[PDB]
């Protein structure tokens, strides 16, 4: 169950290997717009949080 | 121009890094790889320009 738009639910992801390639089990996305980064280069750059 | 000037374009990503002074007139779609893609598709079949 997702939260309201005003009470947008936040989780911090830290200390974990990020497999951003488990996104592509959820069906054709009306939008996957990756701003400032590429949808392909994201599974490479390490990040703090 | 107000929300215009499309005639001036560039590429955010390419199948491979360009060689020095290399020119590419084509604009074909980058292959997704995980999903057959001759028509438009998801992850990586977005238009480069």
């Amino acid at each position: 169950r997702f939260a309201s738009v005003y009470a947008w639910n936040r989780k911090r992801i830290s200390n974990c290997v990020a497999d951003y390639s488990v996104l592509y089990n959820f069906a054709p996305f009306f939008a996957f717009k990756c701003y400032g980064v590429s949808p392909t280069k994201l599974n490479d750059l390490c990040f703090t949080n | 121009k107000v929300g215009g000037n499309y005639n001036y374009l560039y590429r955010l990503f390419r199948k491979s890094n360009l060689k020095p002074f290399e020119r590419d007139i084509s604009t074909e779609i980058y292959q997704a790889g995980n999903k057959p893609c001759n028509g438009v598709a998801g992850f990586n079949c977005y238009f480069p320009l």
